[PDB]
DNA sequence: GGGTATTCGCCGTGTACCTCTCCTAGCCC
DNA sequence: GGGCTAATGACGGCGAATACCC
RNA sequence: CGGAGAGGUA
């Protein structure tokens, strides 16, 4: 569990459009569309997602293709 | 569309109209308010407004099921979506053209402005009163002429195959129909170009703005007249009717249904073909009741009773109060919250908040019933509300895994500044109150008193994601007001703390080594070693080096048990430099401080709550109580006591005696009591300090006393000196009735007992402050609101501008006393150039970096008098400000990014500390405290015999400029300063440089010769008496006041010559010989007296101190921040050159001055009121004080220059709140006064008018165009302009945010005229039109938005 | 001359709640 | 009945409307 | 229940 945000603040300086991105993170594993890429703790999805934007794992750039990838599926 | 900004208003035109609506309303029916039946066909319709009820049949008498969402007439109805009921609106096609009231009501009458008519002709035509010609006859008839009935008929008969004239709207219909604007803008930018009159061409300018003003609109003239009239749904008007007698206003809905009655009337008439008399009263009346349906303000507004409210119109129901009913007041309650009383609990780790058991069950009941039913635990909402209500063990489960990390955000009652509001993860508790982080409630202001705490749940993902990385007290610990930790503990664990750190003289376990903190703890824990010894501790800290790498460094510390105990608490890479010495609250501020800054957050808040842990538990085993031989009564207080009513009945015996006056032994017994109160406290607190004394090996020993109530205050715990001092000594002298101090201070403490008299007298104080504290809350409640309506549409974002532009920025200092460090200041800040060293060009820092601690200390080491620094004034952003403008002072300590509407934060920084607002020297001599190179900046003065370095006038500065590189003290040279010092001369402390008489101020001759009475009439303008001791005169110069006609039109004046007779003038100087007599001016030398230089010329008297031109207090703050005119404006030099007098006191005074490049007549208005001091032929420059006294922040922006009004209202306000000891960082007051200013008034026009109000950034804009191209236009030079906080609010460039707080009908009618496509910058707008903030997250999310738009 | 310097009506109202009352009215069928 | 139906023991600001010295 | 008038608390 981590529920402090230094790292996140760290990995995207603005830390702020970085509550935008893990917001959608969040949204759409809570909803199907994509699953957790970190091992669950009981915990809600805010703080998963939290704890992959932590990690690296979720970046702007990283999320932006894994979204429109999604997409050029959901048409296909 | 999505949800975005930038929104567009504009007159409608009816095709569209008709494009809104499908159909129209046959026959108008309306419920009786008795009955609530809602009758079809007429207001309530479900064919066209939508269905009024979803999923049913519904004409008044129909309920049939059949039509339960689907698209099918059966006697009229359509049901559908409750979408389509949103959007599905009504319209009615008016036979006849009908006028907008609002536009002719309007004081700029839209159609009498566009007409060029005054606004009589159109509301006589449009009442169906008089006849106008609709481009009629011309030949020998005028084209556009109002007619009476006969003029009307004589023309008609005149012509009536080349005359039209018609009566109402259909009149100005036909007028606005022929136009062609472009056609009249053309004619007149064509003609401006041959016009040579000024006059004819402000005329020409003004018709042509307006018709420009049209076209840029796209709002062709014809639409305005109401052809088509677009009706709401009913349900999207107020109704509620009351059964019984009583009921509610509802005015528009009857409204409605009788312009329906008029239109279907006037549809008959016509179909009928009836005569023109009968249709034109039916279109008048059609007409009025379409105008009472627009407004009845602009029909006339009343006060009804019982509600505080006028009567309902489709005008009054735009705008109630406070605004926009669903944006603000009233009254917004919203659901999933709670409110509950607050208890401590001292177990909660910092980002936690103790929640009871039952709040929770109800907060989450709907989150409770989805994971209930996910479960399979129950099958429907019924068998969750059972299984919920009957408590069963497993909803325990069920909400430990919703509340698992589901934060919630608790709020105060009085939100003042940004903290008010904090997440927390909450604690499933026991009890009925809320267990609120005990570290986090100094941060909300609160207490512990019945007062109760506020919950919110933050209930879908992105709003909980909101919380944790935004509004939970873990990122929120600095405050947002000056930085700086808000989370310090505050009086119970600082408390523990400063117990378990002190150290003694002699306890058991002194003297031993312990293998580090290890054995601190096993032998403490032990009771074997006291908690207090001198010991030597082999202790490994760890130092950050490097690249950021961790040493540990093992030394032996001579420490206490209690501290090495302490020292296990604070993590790696900390110094020991922290955790010796007493723990005070400001030492253990400090701790906190040194850790943010030097590991960063984690380390912060895990230190923060470890440290509240260890100081509760060790206050508690310290068990610090209070008693009453605890406090203790000096022995000698009743001595001191005894001698002073022995002195001050000398005093009152010496008064019987007549030997000491009123005010004379009033003072002698305030200042004897003071002293005694000051030997008092003094005796108490030297009891307290060493009050226990031990033996180390025999002698006796003083050391920090082990006395609870001393840690109980010196911790900083709660109390202060004063407090401590008033409990045990006397708390004395106080106020009385009328606020004057008593002369018989309150002689008693509180551990012994209060006479009566003295108990009553005691009582006005405490009642004088709960009035005060009422008072005072209410006032700072209403400075938020106004200071957050002026700042709110702020929003920082660019990251740079590249503006090298920016302010001096200073270390304020008042006479010897160095008031605050440039240190403070500098921190947090961007540099505007690059700093060098105070002995070497070389360069410091690079281009405009930050200055955090680092740079900061390295300028500290390399003393600066002063930084030029990136200002958010001096920022040239438009709609934004660059971050490097701004800095990054706020609860993080990175440079500030793009968002965070800063003009909230400074507004509520602003209003955070109103609550804490209450309500040998200068003019004697000026004494230099301090050894270093005396400087002098401004000078007005000119060496004379006897090395007399006289200065006159105030524009003189006196600065210490020490042997390091700035300066450590400053002060304000007055007039006719006399100075045996020179520059750059090292001074003894308290020194005379500068002597002159304190209770009188003369004025020093720098030149000798005769004495001239010139300008003057004996015995009319100055008073005849002359008493010779040395050739002198008593003649005394009447008062500046306004006096006679034959007075007041000479001024008199005192001209100096040479020693040759010869009339002698020095420029440069404000000084030129002839010393114009101010008020009061005692003439000491006659006609052809011969003086030295260095001698007066004549007296003014003075009081020596005490003049009045700050009030101080919250009231100070808002009259500075509206600007207003302290005690009458003292005028500076309007310009630089020469001076004169015009006609004087012709009304007031009148002053020429004459540049000798400018336009020489510039005389201005001077009231009798104010101290003159003005010459004539002397030389003078912009700033340069004209008139003595208070200055106005107006002709300081006007004269001295945008950033020196800057520094001005910077200072005042930041010295307000110094002197209630609450430090703000000066950004917010430099957001607030660009937010001020934001208004500027053009002097040589431009693309726009040659004075008129505008946006200073859209100045910026225009003249960056006007160089872009070639053609000048015009132009432009600008001065910007100090609006008042409410006048700059109002002059927002939106109109939303007038809509909502000023008068409504005619802003919306100008940004309906002008199609004003505002921006929707403004934050509370974006609230009000119910859209995403453009702020923090919805601001990154709207840039996101614009980043995908045209990337589709 | 002309800016004060008065007079002449309207209107706004920290925070939250606990209780209470009081709410367009005139009127011809 | 009932269904229509067109100020004084607050306080302060503020524009409009006067009041007055040289 | 929409808004005003009143007591009490914080």
């Amino acid at each position: 569990a981590r529920v402090t945000v230094q790292d996140a603040v760290e990995k995207i300086g603005n830390r702020f459009d970085l509550v935008l991105v893990a917001a959608r993170r969040a949204r759409q594993m809570q909803v199907g569309g994509k699953d957790p890429l970190v091992p669950e703790e009981n915990d809600k999805t805010t703080v998963i997602a939290l704890r992959e934007i932590e990690e690296g794992l979720i970046n702007n750039q990283i999320l932006d293709v894994r979204e429109r990838q999604e997409q050029q599926e959901q048409e296909a | 569309t999505e949800e975005f900004d930038a929104i567009k208003i504009a007159l409608a035109s009816p095709d569209m109209i008709r494009s809104w609506s499908f159909g129209e309303v046959k026959k108008p029916e309306t419920i009786n308010y008795r009955t609530f039946k809602p009758e079809r066909d007429g207001l309530f319709c479900a064919r066209i407004f939508g269905p009024v009820k979803d999923y049913e049949c519904l004409c008044g008498k129909y309920k049939r099921l059949k039509h339960r969402g689907v698209i099918c007439e059966k006697c009229g109805v359509e049901v559908t979506q409750t979408k389509v009921r949103r959007e599905r609106m009504g319209h009615i096609e008016l036979a006849s053209p009908t006028a907008h009231i609002w536009f002719l009501k309007s004081l700029p009458s839209r159609i009498g402005l566009l007409l060029d008519m005054p606004l009589r002709d159109i509301e006589r035509v449009l009442y169906f009163e008089s006849y106008v010609v609709i481009e009629g006859g011309m030949t020998n008839l005028e084209r556009q002429q109002i007619l009476t009935e006969e003029q009307y008929l004589d023309a008609l008969e005149e012509f009536g195959d080349e005359f039209d004239a018609k009566m109402g709207a259909e009149a100005i219909q036909a007028l606005l129909k022929s136009m062609d604007l472009e056609q009249e803008c053309e004619q007149l930018r064509e003609e401006l170009n041959e016009t040579n009159s000024e006059t004819k061409r402000k005329k020409l300018t003004k018709r042509i703005k307006l018709l420009e003003a049209f076209v840029q609109s796209g709002n062709k003239p014809e639409w305005m007249i109401l052809t088509v009239l677009p009706v709401l749904p009913p349900d999207l008007r107020p109704l509620v009717p009351l059964d019984g007698g009583r009921f509610a206003t509802s005015d528009l809905n009857d409204l409605y249904r009788r312009v329906i009655n008029r239109n279907n009337r006037l549809k008959r008439l016509l179909d009928l073909a009836a005569p023109d008399i009968i249709v034109r009263n039916e279109k008048r009346m059609l007409q009025e009741a379409v105008d009472a349906l627009l407004d009845n303000g602009r029909r006339g507004r009343a006060i009804t009773g019982s509600n505080k409210r006028p009567l309902k119109s489709l005008a009054d129901m735009i705008k109630g109060k406070q605004g926009r009913f669903r944006q603000n007041l009233l009254g917004k309650r919203v659901d999933y919250s709670g409110r509950s009383v607050i208890t401590v609990g001292p177990y909660l780790r910092l980002h936690q908040c103790g929640l009871p058991k039952k709040m929770a069950l109800e907060l989450f009941k709907p989150f409770i019933y989805g994971k209930l039913e996910l479960r399979g635990l129950a099958t429907t909402i019924k068998a969750a509300k059972k299984m919920v209500e009957r408590e069963e063990a497993v909803v325990w489960d069920i909400l430990d895994e919703v509340i698992r990390e589901h934060p919630v955000l608790l709020n105060r009652a009085p939100t003042l500044h940004r903290l008010g509001i904090q997440a927390f993860e909450p604690v499933l508790i026991e009890g009925k109150a809320i267990q609120l982080h005990p570290l986090v409630c100094a941060a909300y202001n609160a207490d512990f008193d019945g007062d109760q705490m506020a919950v919110h749940v933050p209930l879908t993902l992105e709003a909980q994601l909101e919380a944790r990385a935004l509004m939970m007290s873990t990122n929120n610990i600095l405050s947002p007001a000056n930085g700086e930790p808000i989370i310090v503990p505050s009086q119970d664990v600082v408390l523990g703390l400063y117990y378990m750190t002190r150290d003694c003289v002699n306890a058991k376990g002194e003297g031993m080594v312990l293998t580090g903190p290890k054995e601190a703890e096993r032998l403490y824990r032990s009771g074997l070693a006291s908690l207090h010894a001198r010991v030597k501790v082999r202790i490994t800290e760890y130092e950050k080096d490097a690249n950021g790498e961790l040493v540990a460094k093992t030394s032996l510390k001579d420490t206490t048990v209690g501290r090495a105990i302490l020292w296990m608490i604070v993590p790696k890479g900390l110094p020991y430099s922290i955790v010796n010495q007493a723990l005070g609250k400001k030492a253990i501020s400090k701790m906190l401080n040194t850790c943010y800054r030097i590991l960063g957050l984690k380390p912060t808040v895990i230190f923060a709550d470890q440290i509240m842990y260890t100081g509760f538990a060790y206050a508690a085993r310290s068990g610090a109580s209070v008693g009453i031989d605890d406090m203790v009564i000096p022995e000698k207080k009743h001595e001191i006591i005894s001698e002073a009513e022995a002195e001050v009945a000398e005093i009152q015996e010496q008064f019987q005696s007549g030997l000491v006056t009123a005010g004379e032994r009033y003072n002698k017994v305030i200042d004897i009591w003071a002293a005694a109160n000051d030997r008092v406290s003094k005796a108490m607190m030297d009891n307290l300090q060493t009050e226990t004394v031990i033996n180390r090996d025999g002698q006796e020993e003083k050391q920090v006393s082990f006395n609870s109530i001393y840690m109980m205050a010196d911790s900083g715990a709660r109390g202060s000196a004063a407090q401590i001092r008033q409990l045990a000594g006397m708390r004395g002298l106080m106020a009385k009735p009328d606020g004057s101090i008593i002369e018989t201070p309150i002689t008693a403490n509180f551990r012994e007992g209060l006479n009566v008299l003295q108990y009553f007298i005691s009582t006005h104080g405490a009642r004088k402050g709960l009035a005060d504290t009422a008072l005072k809350t209410a006032n700072s409640g209403y400075l938020t609101r106004r200071l957050v309506d002026v700042a709110q549409d702020l929003v920082v974002t660019e990251d740079d501008c590249g503006t090298h532009e920016g302010i001096m920025m200073t270390p304020v200092i008042e006479g010897g006393d160095v008031k605050e460090p440039l240190r403070d200041r500098v921190l947090g800040r961007v540099t505007a150039e690059d700093v060098l060293k105070p002995g070497t060009a070389d360069i410091l820092v690079p281009r405009n970096t930050l200055l955090h601690e680092q740079w900061c200390d390295l300028l500290e080491e390399n003393s600066v008098d002063a930084v030029k620094v990136r200002s958010v004034v001096s920022c040239d952003t438009d709609f934004g400000v660059c971050a490097h403008c701004y800095g990054r002072d706020l609860a993080r300590g990175h440079i500030i990014n793009k968002g965070e509407a800063i003009g909230v934060i400074a507004a509520q920084s602003i209003g955070e500390p109103g609550t804490q607002l209450t309500m040998a020297a200068a003019e004697s001599s000026i004494q230099v405290k301090n050894k270093g190179s005396i400087k002098l900046s401004n000078v007005k003065s000119v060496v004379n015999s006897s090395g007399k370095l006289v200065i006159t006038s105030r524009n003189t500065e006196l600065k210490l400029i020490d042997e390091f590189g700035r300066t450590k003290e400053s002060y304000k040279v007055p007039y006719g300063a006399v100075l045996a010092k020179g520059d750059g001369e090292q001074v003894a402390g308290g020194e005379t440089v500068a002597n002159w008489d304190p209770h009188t101020m003369p004025v020093i001759t720098e030149v000798s010769g005769f004495v001239r009475f010139t300008d003057m009439i004996d015995g009319q303008t100055i008073t005849r008496q002359t008493d010779e001791l040395t050739g002198l005169s008593s003649l005394v110069v009447l008062d500046s006041a306004e006096r006679t006609a034959g007075g007041k039109d000479l001024r008199p004046a005192l001209k100096i010559v040479d020693a040759q007779g010869n009339d002698v003038l020095i420029p440069g100087t404000d000084m030129p010989a002839q010393y114009f007599l101010p008020g009061k001016a005692i003439v000491q030398l006659e006609d052809g007296v011969q003086i030295s230089s260095g001698d007066t010329l004549a007296r003014i008297p003075q009081e020596s101190g005490g003049t009045k031109d700050i009030t101080g207090g919250l009231p100070r703050v808002a009259d500075l921040f509206e600007a207003r005119r302290p005690k009458e404006p003292a005028i500076l030099a309007e310009i630089s050159g020469i001076v004169s007098f015009g006609k004087e006191t012709k009304g007031k005074r009148r002053l020429v001055i004459t540049p000798v490049d400018g336009s020489d007549p510039y005389e201005e208005m001077i009231p009798k009121w104010r101290q003159l001091n003005v010459f004539e032929g002397e030389r003078v420059e912009r700033g340069d004080v004209i008139s003595d006294g208070p200055e106005a922040p107006h002709d300081i922006l006007r004269l001295r220059g945008v950033h020196a009004v800057t520094r001005y209202i910077v200072n005042e306000v930041q010295d307000v709140y110094r002197l209630q000891g609450v430090k703000i960082n000066d950004k917010h007051i430099e957001v607030i006064v660009r937010q001020m200013l934001r208004k500027a008034t053009i002097v040589n026009a431009g693309s726009s008018d040659f004075l008129e109000g505008e946006q200073v950034e859209y100045s910026r804009v225009k003249i960056a165009n006007r160089e872009l191209e070639a053609n000048g236009k015009v132009g432009a030079t600008y001065s910007r302009d100090l609006l008042g906080i409410t006048k700059a609010s109002l002059a927002t460039e939106s109109f939303i945010s007038a809509a909502s707080f000023q008068e409504t009908t005619r802003v919306l009618t100008e940004a309906a005229v002008a199609g004003k496509r505002d921006e929707l910058r403004g934050l509370k707008e974006n609230v009000i039109v119910g859209r995403l903030i453009p702020a923090g997250t919805g601001y990154a999310y709207h840039q996101d938005r614009m980043r995908r738009r045209a990337a589709g």
